[PDB]
């Protein structure tokens, strides 16, 4: 397992966790207010 | 200009001009182009290399 | 007949004269105020020789006469 | 016909002959870099204008240019 | 329909127009530019930090795509 | 005007700036690129540079007025 | 072991997956460009290129083909799954004809929980076109429960497909003379995967599918009936349905046959309750299949003396040797084509490709007209997602055959081993079959579109008395007229005695409906029919052009001599010659694919209208049908302009105006399919040198706030651009037919 | 460090040349009076193409030998680099084509 | 405003509830500014100076966080840390990145935010 984290280093698996991890915002836009307007907030 | 200074390419057409390549070695031998540059920056053909005049350089580094 | 009524009147381009049309195309471009199918013009250039001047078709024909005559002088 | 132009920075590697299809280069001996050798157009006839003797070419900017010019029977690859 | 065909007729001209400028303005750097006629004026100027102005030109571009694109979609 | 006009205002603004750029591009890097050095000897209009150097399709300066055709129609 | 085939090194290792490229010397070289990350994806399949032994890509590819089987055995849990926890299925398994099938619900999150609609008895979700309750029902499924341990046996079978792959590979991989078996592999496939499939279905339809449908026909509730296990276990309850297993398996042995005769029955038609097809008879198929593939399988010589031998009878197959006319393949004949498909894996491929897609657009053509599940020609959404998903996979898969065809040719085709025989006689005269293919093409192209357009004049004309239709110039298809009446005819009381119905109603007979919406009926043949077909003709044809055309030169041609050195998939030779763009094998296979999505999107949109206008609508108490576009087929489909206001514009309404319904996400991926239309163009018509070019000025504006990266940013090449171009056209023109055609059926039924 | 020994038939003769590690053996060889046909030192033509008889040198920089011309043992010697030392052959540029 | 618009309300009182309309149909009518109809619409005044500045000035800490994590990582670094993301120079990246407002006013005024015209290659 020297590599296996190197792998998961690597650019996709990067991309792959960057996306779900700034887009798990669903708990950010349901927890409160699904709905936010500019000047709403 | 001898092997291991840091030069700064003049020509216009070079892939990389106003980029700094360290000179390989120069050739004793009267061509027209006798140093050799190389670059750790690829030109669009897959070349990493030159042949250069000593007019074409500035020297920006001297080897230590 | 377009000066009398220019708000309740479509201009006219010039006529057609395509061979190939059936009755119903015929009858389909032409208006009721004309004896042939015709094209409604759509250029302005009713309006345009209507707010310079031109009132009768002697008038359209001397301005294209002249004009044909200045295109073979230049 | 295709003009087929070779400058002084050729290091006369001759690839740029190997690679033509039609046999528009040649070497000839130049002293002029240390290889000895300068590529040659003579029968630019012959050119297609394929640029695959550019494409073989390592030094930058390329020692061959090739000018596509008046096209005839030849150089349009026309086997009719 | 005349205003509106008129509208487009002109606007599609002056497209072209603006098309053909650009068009003339760069067969004159290829064909009539003379690099020492013009050496450090306005014209060789604008020719030497190019990459500049292409640059911002693709920053304004994208920036105004981006936004007016995903605006629409929200 | 209202809140739908300020949407296709920047779409217009996008769509001149796009315009703008693919032929201002084209203009300026009409008497050669680093991608080609020499384009200026080669002519306003040529189809390309051969595939060496990764591909040259659409290089000349004549090919940045065709872009721009689709970008001023659209 | 126990044929000693095995052996295999390739030591299960872990380091070697932080160093992509490892398969390419070049691609683990060290990037430098960005066009290497591209290159990792281009050829990370093509084991062809990454060794030179046949023997070990032949073991790759048998691994590679136990992971593929797991995928789907993955995908198939999952659709069990989601009809065993997400679905309605009970609900429809009540009411197939008043409850809409769903399996998919959405979570509610920002505006979202809109696209669950009501499907009928309160189930908030969406509408599933995939036609799986249909399926399980027809194939016994009553509860989700059995559902349930479908999905877990499903993912038991992948779990054994990856550890089949594994072991075929790392630990015991066969040899190459296990592979090159191919009278083996015949033997078996034909008589052990297709005969012994089809019998092991047919004797799950005799004991668990016939009893479960007779019961549903009948009127049982679902969880009225009895489990598959009591119609196996005890014979008293199987034969109150059936008076034929009173006498066990005695009259199959002793050859009475007929006694069988009430649950193997050879109707021929549907199923007035259901809608689908005899489920007898197609038990009946099922054994009558399963007796001829079994007996197939024994026709290639194994190891026991009886049998062929393909070897010789692909070598026998040769003048003088043949039937007179067909003499003119020469004294050579097939001769060196057994060790072409026994040596290269991408013949073999290209074959199989083409059959496979050919096969499933004859599942395409099979499943619309002779129905074969309970309650499926009724759900119009269902038959219109099934025709047009399997002629899309037909098309794509036949492409692939030609691009593999042509990968043949560049790599494995060699001069020296097959000579002067079919295939090298095909080489030595390609300009004629070329040149008669552009004349068929050119011909076939004026005599349907150019007859569209003059109907089109005609009807702006005013003159319809000219037209091709059938009140005016009338183009009747007396040959497919003759079929469809030789069919009606056959199934009298004749040709087929045995047959009671017709074997489609498509070809006449009568009319079958089911819940008051019509399954099936004939479908009147015309001039409008006469000239779609024409038109399909026209568009296979130019498909068949771009392809073969593209692998008949792919070794060379009289432009470039020597295009197998430049090899399968490069962009061009250089300006000269004129010019040489898009002259590889690949470059067809580009061009090829346009072809394909051209020629199966007239064939999906012919079925949509016909089928709407002159099959699908609403039967009355009486008996009157009213379609559902009310017959407008044969008067508007035969100009431009009706296509364009009688289908295109008139029949969108469903999809633009579904904003605000549970059907929105239909308009959003019409609007989304038109984007990535549009977006698919600036790849296409654009070339790599401007984009090239800008991306210098982009990097000096990065070199100035000294943001540089060591992989050079450089454009997409060319045949990548080209890739790029055509996958985003592909995508979104089909997803924007998807949503046209599912927002429709799900809107009017 | 790393030992070459550079073979030429024309010469006869086997001499050997250390070569350090991160170094290209014809650069090397510049640097301990030896002669070697070279061209564009670039990985970009044949013209210092060495057959490897034994031995193993890192030449991820060429970009011109093809995949069966590389397990054959030819190795431009211009932008190859000395892992080991063992020996190549030199001059074989008339082997390749 | 929306609490006192007269065509607002139209949606107000006939809407399906949920909890996308209910908990979002109210603080929006408290404090939004409708026209006629019944539309939110973005308004740029005073009243909106601190309004704007939260999808605005919040967003350019955000985009510029994500710019400079991108420059600190690129500056140490070379072919093989952008195709393996060394996640210790990212983290030190990142934590230089939180601050990057004051670190980018720290490399104007010293010059090492822009290089030099002779020191970046340019084209014919
Ligand atoms: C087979 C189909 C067909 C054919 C052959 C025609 C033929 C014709 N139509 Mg017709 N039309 C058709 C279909 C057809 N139509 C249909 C289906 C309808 C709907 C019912 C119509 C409705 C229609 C109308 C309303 C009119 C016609 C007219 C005409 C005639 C015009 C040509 C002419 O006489 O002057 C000769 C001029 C030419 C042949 C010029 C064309 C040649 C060049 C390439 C174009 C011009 C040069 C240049 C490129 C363009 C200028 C610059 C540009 C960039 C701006 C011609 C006989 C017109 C007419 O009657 O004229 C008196 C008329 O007004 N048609
Ligand atoms: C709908 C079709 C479409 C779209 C979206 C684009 C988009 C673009 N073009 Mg293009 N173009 C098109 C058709 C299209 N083009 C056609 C048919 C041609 C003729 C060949 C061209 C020729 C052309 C040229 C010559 C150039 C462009 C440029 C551009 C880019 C600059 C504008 C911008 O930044 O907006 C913002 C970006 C977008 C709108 C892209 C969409 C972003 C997606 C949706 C993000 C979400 C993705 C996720 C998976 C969901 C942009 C990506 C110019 C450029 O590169 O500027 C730097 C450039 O010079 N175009
Ligand atoms: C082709 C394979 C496939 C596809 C396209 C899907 C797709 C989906 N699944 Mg599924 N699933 C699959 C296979 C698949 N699954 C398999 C093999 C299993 C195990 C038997 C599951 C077990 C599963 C569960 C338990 C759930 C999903 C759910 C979902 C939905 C949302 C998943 C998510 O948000 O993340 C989504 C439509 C979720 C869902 O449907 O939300 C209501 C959810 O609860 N899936
Ligand atoms: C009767 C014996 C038998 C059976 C049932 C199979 C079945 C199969 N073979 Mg095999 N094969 C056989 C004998 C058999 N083979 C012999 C004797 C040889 C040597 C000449 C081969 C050489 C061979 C090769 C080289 C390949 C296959 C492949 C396949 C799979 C094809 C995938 C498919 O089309 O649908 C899939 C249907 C699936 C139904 C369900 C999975 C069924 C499992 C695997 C076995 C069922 C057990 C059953 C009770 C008996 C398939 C499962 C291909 C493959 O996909 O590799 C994995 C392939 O690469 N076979
Ligand atoms: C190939 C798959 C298959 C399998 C596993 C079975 C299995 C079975 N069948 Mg069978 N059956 C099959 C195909 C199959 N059948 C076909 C193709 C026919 C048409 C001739 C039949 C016609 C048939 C009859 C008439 C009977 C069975 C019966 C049976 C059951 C035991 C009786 C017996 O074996 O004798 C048994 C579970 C007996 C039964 O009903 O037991 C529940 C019974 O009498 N079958
Ligand atoms: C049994 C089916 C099958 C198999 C085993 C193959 C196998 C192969 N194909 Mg192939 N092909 C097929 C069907 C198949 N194909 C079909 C149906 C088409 C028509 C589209 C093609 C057209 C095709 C071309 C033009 C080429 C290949 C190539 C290859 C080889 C390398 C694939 C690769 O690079 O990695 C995998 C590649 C990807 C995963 C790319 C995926 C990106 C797609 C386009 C997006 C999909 C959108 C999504 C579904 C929504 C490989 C041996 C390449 C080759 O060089 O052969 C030697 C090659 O140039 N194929
Ligand atoms: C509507 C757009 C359109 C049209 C009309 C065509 C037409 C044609 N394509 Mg094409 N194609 C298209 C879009 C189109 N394509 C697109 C979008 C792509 C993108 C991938 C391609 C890619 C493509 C390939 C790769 C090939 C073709 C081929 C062909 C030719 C087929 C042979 C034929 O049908 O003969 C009949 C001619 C027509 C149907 C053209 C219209 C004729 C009208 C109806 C009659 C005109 C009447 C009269 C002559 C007018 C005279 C008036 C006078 C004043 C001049 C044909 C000329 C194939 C070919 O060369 O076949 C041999 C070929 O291989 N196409
Ligand atoms: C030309 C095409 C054609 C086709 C596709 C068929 C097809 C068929 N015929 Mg048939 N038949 C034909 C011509 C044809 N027939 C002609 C010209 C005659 C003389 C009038 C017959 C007289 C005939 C009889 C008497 C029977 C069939 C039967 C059958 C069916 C059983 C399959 C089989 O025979 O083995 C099958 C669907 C059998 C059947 O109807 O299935 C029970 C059967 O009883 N045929
Ligand atoms: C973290 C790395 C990084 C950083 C700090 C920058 C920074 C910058 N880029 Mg950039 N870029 C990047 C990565 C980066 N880029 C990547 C990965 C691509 C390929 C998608 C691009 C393609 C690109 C283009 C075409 C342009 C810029 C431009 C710019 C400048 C201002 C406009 C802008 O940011 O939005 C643009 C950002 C993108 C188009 C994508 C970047 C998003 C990634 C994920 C971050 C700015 C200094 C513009 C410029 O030249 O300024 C005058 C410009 O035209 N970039
Ligand atoms: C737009 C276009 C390009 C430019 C397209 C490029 C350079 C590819 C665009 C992909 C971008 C650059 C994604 C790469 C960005 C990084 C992967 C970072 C992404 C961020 C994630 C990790 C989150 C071509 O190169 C081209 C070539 C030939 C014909 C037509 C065209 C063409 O139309
Ligand atoms: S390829 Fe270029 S450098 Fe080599 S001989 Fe030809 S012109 Fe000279
Ligand atoms: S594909 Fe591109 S590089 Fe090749 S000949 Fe055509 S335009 Fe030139
Ligand atoms: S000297 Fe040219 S590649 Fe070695
Ligand atoms: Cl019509």
């Amino acid at each position: 397992m020297k590599y296996f984290a190197k792998y998961l280093t690597s650019a996709p698996i990067m991309a792959t966790v960057a996306l779900v991890s700034l887009s798990v915002v669903l708990i950010e836009l349901n927890h409160f207010f699904p709905g936010l307007q500019y000047g709403t907030y | 200009v001898q092997r291991g200074s840091k030069v700064r390419i003049l020509r216009p057409e070079s892939y990389w001009f106003r980029e700094v390549g360290s000179v390989a070695s120069v050739d004793q031998s009267g061509i027209k182009y006798p140093v050799v540059v190389r670059f750790s920056k690829v030109n669009y053909a897959g070349v990493n290399t030159n042949n250069f005049s000593e007019a074409e350089l500035v020297e920006v580094e001297a080897p230590p | 007949a377009w000066i009398k009524d220019p708000l309740n009147i479509s201009p006219i381009a010039h006529a057609i004269w395509d061979p190939q049309f059936g009755p119903a195309a015929m009858d389909a471009f032409t208006p009721a105020g004309a004896g042939n199918p015709v094209n409604f013009c759509y250029s302005g250039v009713y309006h345009w020789w209507y707010t310079i001047g031109l009132r009768t078709n002697g008038d359209l024909f001397a301005g294209a006469m002249f004009l044909l005559l200045l295109a073979a002088v230049m | 016909s295709h003009s087929v132009k070779i400058y002084d920075t050729c290091i006369g590697c001759t690839q740029c002959v190997r690679a033509c299809p039609t046999d528009v280069l040649e070497m000839v001996p130049w002293d002029g870099c240390r290889a000895g050798q300068i590529a040659a157009s003579p029968r630019t006839e012959d050119c297609v204008g394929c640029k695959r003797c550019e494409t073989a070419c390592p030094t930058d900017f390329l020692s061959i240019r090739v000018y596509l010019g008046a096209e005839t029977s030849r150089s349009m690859g026309l086997a009719y | 329909t005349t205003t509106a065909a008129l509208y487009t007729h002109h606007q599609y001209i002056a497209g072209f127009l603006m098309l053909g400028a650009f068009a003339h303005g760069g067969i004159f750097l290829i064909r009539d530019y003379d690099p020492v006629a013009n050496e450090n004026n306005v014209l060789a100027r604008v020719l030497d930090h190019k990459e500049a102005i292409i640059s911002h030109l693709s920053w304004v571009s994208l920036f105004l795509g981006f936004h007016t694109l995903a605006l629409y979609v929200h | 005007i209202g809140p739908g006009d300020f949407l296709v205002h920047h779409a217009i603004a996008l769509g001149l700036h796009v315009t703008t750029l693919i032929l201002v591009k084209g203009a300026l890097d009409a008497r050669g690129s680093k991608l080609m050095p020499d384009k200026k000897d080669f002519g306003y209009a040529f189809p390309c540079d051969g595939p060496g150097r990764g591909g040259t399709c659409d290089i000349s300066a004549w090919d940045s007025v065709y872009l721009a055709t689709f970008w001023m129609l659209n | 072991a126990s044929a000693a085939t095995e052996q295999s090194p390739i030591p299960t290792s872990f380091e070697r997956w932080a160093k992509p490229g490892h398969f390419d010397r070049t691609l683990a070289r060290g990037p430098k460009t960005t066009t290497w990350i591209w290159n990792l994806h281009a050829d990370a399949h093509d084991f062809d290129s990454h060794t030179n032994d046949l023997q070990d890509i032949s073991r790759k590819i048998f691994s590679a083909h136990f992971g593929h089987l797991a995928v789907v055995f993955v995908w198939l849990s999952g659709m069990y799954f989601h009809g065993a926890r997400f679905s309605n299925f009970s609900s429809w398994m009540a009411d197939p004809t008043h409850i809409r099938p769903s399996a998919q619900v959405v979570w509610p999150l920002v505006g979202q929980d809109i696209l669950n609609g009501d499907m009928g008895g309160g189930f908030r979700g969406i509408q599933i076109t995939s036609g799986l309750f249909q399926m399980w029902r027809g194939e016994g499924f009553t509860n989700e429960f059995q559902l349930y341990c479908t999905a877990i046996g499903a993912l038991v079978m992948a779990g054994l497909m990856i550890f089949a792959g594994w072991f075929h590979y790392h630990v015991r991989s066969p040899k190459l003379e296990w592979f090159q078996n191919v009278q083996s592999m015949l033997n078996h496939h034909l008589a052990g995967l297709l005969g012994l499939g089809s019998l092991g279905w047919a004797g799950h339809l005799i004991h668990v599918a016939l009893p479960t449908n007779k019961l549903l026909d009948a009127g049982v509730a679902p969880q009225d009936i009895p489990l598959p296990h009591e119609f196996v276990l005890d014979k008293a309850l199987m034969a109150e349905l059936y008076p034929s297993f009173a006498q066990g398996i005695r009259p199959f042995f002793t050859l009475n046959w007929a006694t069988y005769s009430d649950f193997l029955t050879f109707n021929g038609g549907l199923n007035p309750v259901t809608g689908g097809l005899w489920m007898t008879d197609i038990a009946h198929h099922h054994v009558a299949i399963a007796v001829l593939f079994i007996f197939a399988g024994h026709m290639y010589r194994t190891n026991w003396g009886i049998g062929h031998s393909i070897r010789t009878m692909l070598e026998d197959a040769r003048h003088p040797k043949m039937l007179p006319f067909l003499s003119f393949i020469g004294p050579v004949g097939h001769r060196g084509l057994f060790e072409v498909l026994t040596t290269s894996w991408h013949a073999q491929l290209s074959i199989n490709l083409a059959m496979m897609g050919s096969l499933s657009i004859i599942v395409a053509q099979h499943m619309y007209s002779m129905p074969p599940y309970p309650y499926l020609a009724t759900d119009y959404g269902t038959v219109t997602s099934l025709f047009t998903h399997h002629m899309w996979i037909g098309g794509f898969l036949i492409v692939g055959a030609a691009a593999h065809a042509g990968i043949f040719m560049v790599r494995d085709y060699d001069p020296a081993e097959n000579v002067n025989n079919v295939l090298d006689r095909v080489l030595r005269h390609r300009d004629a079959i070329i040149s008669h293919l552009v004349w068929v093409c050119q011909f076939l192209g004026f005599h349907s579109f150019a007859m569209y357009c003059h109907n089109d004049t005609m009807r702006a004309f005013g003159r319809p008395q000219d037209m091709f239709s059938d009140t005016g110039i009338q183009l009747q298809p007396i040959f497919a007229q003759w079929v469809q009446h030789i069919q009606t005819m056959a199934v009298g009381s004749t040709t087929a005695p045995g047959v009671a119905s017709p074997a489609s109603y498509a070809f006449g007979g009568g009319l079958v409906a089911v819940g008051g919406k019509v399954a099936m009926m004939p479908i009147s043949l015309g001039t409008a029919d006469f000239l779609i077909h024409h038109i399909h003709a026209f568009t296979i044809h130019v498909t068949v052009l771009v392809l073969l055309k593209g692998v008949l030169f792919a070794r060379n041609s009289r432009l470039i001599p020597d295009k197998s050195e430049l090899g399968f998939r490069f962009p061009c030779d250089g300006p000269g010659r004129g010019g040489t763009c898009q002259v590889s094998a690949w470059d067809h296979v580009f061009l090829g694919l346009f072809w394909m999505y051209n020629s199966i999107a007239m064939v999906i949109f012919h079925f949509f209208w016909k089928m709407q206008s002159d099959v699908w609508g609403a039967v009355d108490a009486n008996g009157t049908v009213s379609h559902i576009t009310g017959g407008n087929f044969a008067q508007s489909s035969i100009t431009i302009n009706g296509w364009l206001r009688d289908f295109l514009w008139a029949q969108a309404t469903q999809v633009i105006s579904s904003y605000g319904s549970a059907l929105s996400a239909y308009g959003l991926m019409f609007l989304a399919g038109h984007f990535v239309f549009a977006f698919s163009l600036m790849f296409l018509f654009s070339g790599r040198g401007y984009w090239q070019e800008l991306i210098e000025s982009i990097v000096w504006a990065h070199n100035k706030l000294r943001i540089t990266t060591a992989i050079q940013p450089r454009a997409l090449s060319i045949t990548q651009g080209r890739a790029v171009g055509a996958a985003h056209y592909l995508l979104g023109s089909i997803v924007t037919t998807w949503a046209f055609f599912l927002a429709r059926m799900a809107a009017i039924g | 460090s790393y030992k070459v020994t550079l073979v030429n038939e024309t010469e006869n003769l086997n001499t050997t040349i250390e070569v350090a590690d991160d170094e290209y053996i014809l650069d090397a060889a510049e640097e301990q009076g030896i002669d070697l046909p070279y061209s564009c030192r670039a990985g970009a033509c044949s013209t210092c193409a060495g057959k490897l008889t034994e031995g193993t040198v890192d030449q991820s920089d060429q970009s011109f030998l093809d995949d069966d011309q590389i397990e054959a043992g030819y190795v431009l010697t211009c932008v190859a680099y000395p892992t080991s030392d063992c020996t190549v052959m030199t001059h074989q540029e008339e082997e390749l084509y | 405003p929306c609490a006192s618009s007269p065509a607002f309300n139209e949606r107000m009182q006939n809407a399906p509830e949920g909890y996308y309309f209910d908990t979002p149909y109210q603080s929006y009518a408290a404090n939004l500014l409708c026209g006629a109809e019944g539309l939110p619409h973005q308004q740029l005044r005073f009243d909106r100076a601190i309004d704007v500045l939260i999808p605005f000035g919040i967003f350019f800490y955000v985009a510029g966080f994500i710019g400079w994590s991108g420059r600190a990582y690129l500056i140490s670094s070379p072919e093989e840390t952008e195709i393996f993301i060394d996640v210790a120079l990212a983290i030190k990246s990142f934590v230089q990145g939180l601050l990057w407002p004051l670190l980018a006013v720290k490399e104007l005024t010293t010059g090492e935010l822009t290089a030099p015209v002779s020191e970046v290659s340019v084209s014919p």
